[PDB]
């Protein structure tokens, strides 16, 4: 069918959150008269209460649209202290077939720092909105790339393509976490987003980074091949996003093989990781191995593909917990499909499950529901919108995507060792509050 | 704006939104205000189902009819409602589908009506047309509508010492309620331009008479509106007595009350009718309101005035009157300061939002504003 | 004031053992009479955030005249067990009875043993009190004396942390990380003694190398820091506010650096860092913090030990602007230190005044919780799980922070410093919107 | 037996337990607290937290005793909670000091009107001070619907199995309300799962009041369960219903069997624990073909010797050492696992999600040096 019934994801428009992600850059909004813009600005708000105020919220303007979207982008220049404006089209303005470019192109052409991706919010959702934004912000402000003129390309820096921003509930931690593992191992890093991004300095220093990084199953593969395309980058896919010590150390060893890295350097930061990680795993075992009342045995996880199979493999290799039903929600290509399918059918090496690829949340409650979970009730790994099948269920929810409006998120991750932690803390604490 | 939030939050109902899938990322705003005043209200707390047609480009060209007829089917089929609204934003609206048609011959192939909105206001208006009944046979004399966007239960207690019983309509109401408003004895609405449309439709086109008074907004207020009441729906003894009742017990604690907002300067940009009873509450505390009203025009004028809180009703003021160390009341339940209690919760709440000027100070001194200093050297 | 404690808000001197079993790599050995369930202690812990005893705790810790019983004792656990060192504690029976077990323990100390012994009978305190004197006693029998010339010059960056109780501040392990952190950004070596994080008896070895001693609370460690006065001549750092957030840190760092005479530009270049994330983290939460609808808690009540309870209601008054509504101080601390506690309630803020008053039993707690005014929303009630009927029966929120956290699940949590600030952020106000949920 | 006594004692509901004896001794109430939440969150029943007092004992009441302060703390029991029994357990050093509990508990028994039962802590201190003062004598009703269970903990496994029967369930002791424990002399019978546990009261309460006590095979088992409800059912003449529940049990649970069996075959099972409970585990596992080798550092050196897949134990501080190892652990916290025909499919998918779970304790074990010296380890 058609309907789509409690919305897992938003039109490409929402990218405007990705462009807001970038310290300093301010997203111009054209979704035609522009009523509700703010149905963005407000939707980050009611995924764990984190706000745009970093780049964004109500900071973020919108609006023949091609006079009136340049009167916007006149206002917003005199206002504005930006170091990059992003243009951001919607329905209204594809439909109509308004002329973006040559309305944008003249501020180009006078030295201005702004870009234009046309997102119409019927052709996908925010995640191809997300690639569209990327790829724009790379062609029209990274631009060309001479060695001699910009810098030589250094073999030890990364780009890295990961979570989406404002998405992804955690993303500002998560992205924190991923910096500081790459960073130990001995790279330098361009996470491009969130508070440990330097801005459109990273952006600019793209080209001359010695390979990109794909750290998530389908999202940024478009952007790495781009990349290779433009500026000749090698691109590592990494398609499982570490948790755990596990996983993490191979995801190290693996990009440390890829980049050439140092392996003494590598080897020292995995022991003092494992280390902590194994002391405060030794802390928990007794939890995990003694507790009276039983923990959930099953689990089913709902959510983008990124962290889907993130905490599948988590669940699976860590804990030892028994895959129920995995049910991917952010609508992947059909060409990548198969790939996400195969790491799920190999998600561990006596363990083999399935994914399924479902937008409408009425088709994956029922899916849920006609799922068997035995005489325990399970574990779900979903959103907000689960929670009454979470309580129908008589089983634990644990909100780890959009929308998460009951998780107030400032800097938590679950991803690397320190997530997992973090993640271990949520998901035990949830199951015990059954009788609290 | 408001039509989307009011007809999804009909309990009961399913509100179809025919449209590209972006167009329903408010269902998480509208879910979200839905649970919270579920749980305020005391009702059981869930999720509302909201449906999507969830056009695409192949709609742009043609048309989503056979798409919206499906939703519809899937939303009466998973749900069962008792009644169904069908929405429409600007990429389905420039498309010009004929919602009309599809929306009368489903409502006759279900039995239950399809209330098409035309987004005065279109969800009201639908609620009127096809779920109000008419000529209803019962009356009740001591059932008043009140009408009300989330808000909380102080009407309740407040007319409850009147023996009337509250009506409330249009969020968190079943189709049973917007149907039993044919019924009621009288409408009270708790603001102008906001309750104003429906309950004038309400007593033109049903012998339901509609209460012409001063909003319970400071003493003088809440007298003339419960009088009025009382007139209306005849319970002026009850009404007196808990005039006088809630007269002695409130008058002494707002002497108390008075002399901690002393120098206490405030600011109202709400609607020029609600603002009104708040100014006139804030009025009758003894602080001081010196300003009456897009991001750039608010932190301008909040610059001139320099308040030391805010009350607003709409959402982006309020965080960026945090970043210039400024506390807003949080305005999510315009109830806040109704009737006599309402004077010293509102009291307690500016004194509340003041010790938080902690918290916004401090945010104030370690944040950039985006906005260029050529320009904030300018008006 | 009744003698009644209804539902014990901390344990007996001799569970002190949890003190000795944070030590990495240090076993205590427990004897407490018959030791009938002496196993108690071993399982509290594991009730009070579910953290277990790790190497040297839970079934691992060796329990029982008892001087020959403990020599017994004592014997099996040195042929069996491998740790760096050994802490004998004795409960109620071997003190009543009146062993000598100081005649079992220094036959083995005089034949090269790393052990040390310690009196904690149960009735004589709590497990603070225990706390000081295992402590003391490690450093007595087994720190030993102090030469420079033979145990090494005295470092004065180097410094000595006195801090959180382990085991019982239900947070300590992620706490006493943030702390060395903090210590070691501003150019400190740090001598944590304690959790994860400790290099574990070559640390408390270096005792008399430190240049200082931080005693980072408002009671706890100053007898252990009037004592390394006493004997190593070692300066202290009486700090009773335990930092929670960018505004007391910076203070708390500053303090430290002027102290100890740290360089002042590397002091403020992390403060400057540790703030840029601070505060962009706060800018990100102010949407939140200012336009929530559904209306925020604003007043309080902190129940628990007087570090905990002091930093909570710092952080609760300065950094946001919640009003004070009610603080108990359960850990009951020396009659001495009682007013100068007092004193740093009593200037909470420049501009806010309030108090602490001092129960031990729940009932007590309860009542005075019940009597409170406050106001015409729901409080936030700091306490324990012996608060949660107390905080629904007020319909409000409850954050466990601290002894008994039944209901946390805890690895390395912290709400300290600037990190810890922000998920105590996090934990309070999904707490809040919870109501819902 | 201490600790199981307290908390028994505590576990009634109503009822107020008093701790005299130092703060340290006191140290349980959070484990029983989290238990009791624990059970009632289980039981269906509201939850809430336990009212347990201390006497809260120093040095002066060390040298002179605590009579005025254990009078005190019950007297703030009694105004505090006005409960339908007060118990009193005393600790080691409140026994050394020899108090006099007996004379305290009557006088304030007198005054209140209400059972001060001191807990003198095959016999049990709480059972035996319930069946003296709160179990009713001489009813004048008799509940021939009425089966006294007496259990630990575990959800409702008994609930349901002896409704198919017609018969009502009378949980005890913990969990119970003080009037559940008075009116255990009108039931008709009293089962007990737990020989070790039950036999004392069970046996107690038919000899003084004529409820008659069911001595079975335990619902471990086809056969075992098939003998116990069929004397159940001629203890209380349900005869027709109890074949009729077998024979539908029977043709539900027989299937299943088969597949369960499949997915646990070669598995090696491990169990340790009383006689009594370990023969119906036993009995269970054989029924599901999981092999069992036979019934704390010696607990480390028989781990090493059987090396089994999984292990199941009813006390504490053997799971967290037996993970050490690599060895999952089945959690007995809900003792009614296992019980009854629906119980051995419960027990077998049970086993299978604690097989899963070997994959944490296997890291765990990889990661970890355990305290114990190599030497050591090379002796039994
Ligand atoms: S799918 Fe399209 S790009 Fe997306 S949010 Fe919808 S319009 Fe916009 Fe815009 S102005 Fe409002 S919101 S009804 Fe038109
Ligand atoms: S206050 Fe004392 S030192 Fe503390 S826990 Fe109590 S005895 Fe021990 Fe021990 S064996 Fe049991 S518990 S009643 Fe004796």
């Amino acid at each position: 069918t058609n309907s789509i019934e409690q919305v897992r994801y938003i039109c490409s428009i929402g990218a405007m959150h990705s462009a807001s992600a970038i310290p300093r850059v301010i997203p111009i909004t054209h979704c035609g008269p522009g009523c509700a813009d703010k149905q963005f600005m407000n939707v980050a708000f009611y995924n764990g209460f984190q706000g745009g105020g970093y780049g964004g919220g109500a900071v973020v303007p919108s609006t023949g649209g091609a006079e009136r979207l340049d009167e916007l982008i006149g206002a917003s220049l005199q206002v504005l202290d930006a170091d990059l404006f992003v243009v951001l089209t919607g329905c209204i303005p594809d439909l109509v077939g308004d002329d973006i470019g040559s309305v944008v192109g003249p501020y180009q052409k006078r030295g201005v720092p702004i870009v234009y991706a046309e997102t119409g919010g019927f052709r996908g959702n925010n995640f191809t909105g997300h690639e569209l934004v990327t790829k724009a912000i790379i062609d029209q402000f990274v631009g060309d790339y001479d060695a001699e003129r910009d810098g030589a390309r250094e073999p030890h820096t990364v780009n890295v393509w990961s979570l989406l921003p404002y998405h992804n509930t955690f993303w500002r931690g998560d992205l924190t976490e991923i910096k500081r593992l790459l960073e130990g191992i001995g790279l330098k890093v361009n996470i491009l987003f969130g508070p440990q991004s330097a801005g459109v300095a990273e952006w600019k220093a793209i080209p001359r980074a010695g390979f990109n990084l794909v750290l998530s199953p389908w999202l940024g593969l478009d952007t790495a091949r781009h990349l290779d395309r433009k500026y000749g980058q090698p691109t590592l896919h990494r398609p499982i996003i570490p948790i755990g010590a596990k996983e993490t150390g191979a995801f190290l060893r693996e990009v440390a093989a890829f980049a050439g890295l140092d392996s003494a350097v590598v080897e020292a930061f995995i022991t003092a990781e494992e280390a902590v990680y194994y002391r405060y795993l030794e802390d928990f075992t007794d939890f995990y191995a003694e507790y009276w009342w039983g923990l959930p045995a099953k689990f089913a996880v709902i959510g983008d593909s990124a962290y889907n199979l993130a905490l599948t493999k988590f669940l699976v290799n860590q804990l030892g917990l028994i895959p129920g039903l995995q049910i991917i929600t952010d609508n992947p290509p059909e060409e990548v499909r198969e790939d996400i399918r195969a790491h799920y059918h190999a998600i561990a090496d006596d363990v083999a499950t399935d994914v399924s690829f479902e937008e409408d949340s009425y088709t994956i409650h029922q899916k849920i529901r006609a799922t068997d979970f035995g005489h325990k009730a399970p574990i779900l790994f979903g959103t907000t919108w689960e929670r009454d099948l979470a309580k129908e269920l008589k089983g634990a929810i644990v909100e780890v995507g959009f929308p998460a409006s009951y998780e107030v998120v400032l800097s938590r991750s679950y991803l690397g060792y320190r997530g997992a932690l973090t993640l271990l803390e949520k998901i035990y604490t949830t199951t015990v509050s059954a009788s609290a | 704006q408001m039509v989307e939030c009011q007809a999804g939050n009909v309990r009961g109902a399913v509100l179809v939104q025919h449209s590209p899938i972006g167009c329903g990322a408010g269902q998480v705003i509208y879910n979200s205000i839905f649970r919270n005043g579920l749980a305020i209200r005391g009702l059981p707390v869930e999720n509302l189902h909201l449906i999507s047609t969830n056009l695409r480009e192949r709609d742009m060209v043609y048309g989503g009819l056979d798409k919206l007829e499906r939703t519809i089917r899937d939303a009466w089929e998973r749900h069962h409602p008792q009644a169904i609204f069908i929405a429409t934003s600007c990429p389905t609206a420039i498309i010009g589908d004929d919602i009309e048609s599809v929306a009368s011959q489903l409502e006759a192939e279900f039995g239950i009506p399809v209330i098409p909105l035309h987004c005065f206001d279109a969800t009201q208006h639908g609620i009127l047309r096809q779920i109000v009944r008419k000529n209803p046979e019962r009356k009740q004399e001591d059932l008043v509508n009140v009408i009300n966007l989330w808000g909380s239960d102080v009407f309740g207690p407040m007319l409850g010492e009147l023996g009337l019983r509250v009506n409330y309509v249009v969020d968190l109401a079943t189709v049973e309620d917007l149907a039993q408003m044919s019924e009621a004895a009288a409408t009270v609405g708790f603001c102008y331009t906001l309750s104003t449309y429906m309950a004038a439709a309400l007593e033109q086109e049903f012998g339901v008479p509609e209460v012409k008074a001063p909003m319970p907004y400071g003493f003088a207020g809440t007298d003339a509106w419960l009088r009025e009441i009382a007139r209306v729906t005849h319970r002026e003894e009850q009404a007196e007595a808990y005039i006088a009742r809630e007269h002695a017990r409130v008058k002494p604690q707002l002497e108390a009350l008075r002399e901690k907002l002393k120098g206490i300067k405030g600011f109202v940009s709400t609607g020029s009718a609600y603002a009104h009873g708040m100014i006139q509450v804030l009025r009758e505390l003894g602080v001081t309101v010196d300003g009456s009203l897009q991001q750039f025009q608010f932190y301008g004028l909040l610059q001139r005035v320099k308040p030391d809180f805010i009350i607003i009703r709409h959402n982006g003021l309020a965080p960026l009157a945090s970043r210039l160390g400024i506390p807003a009341i949080p305005l999510g339940d315009e109830h806040i300061a109704v009737g006599y209690q309402g004077i010293l919760n509102l009291g307690e709440s500016i004194l509340d939002v003041l010790a938080h000027r902690k918290f916004h100070e401090d945010i104030a001194a370690h944040v950039r504003l985006p906005y260029r200093q050529d320009w904030l050297a300018r008006d």
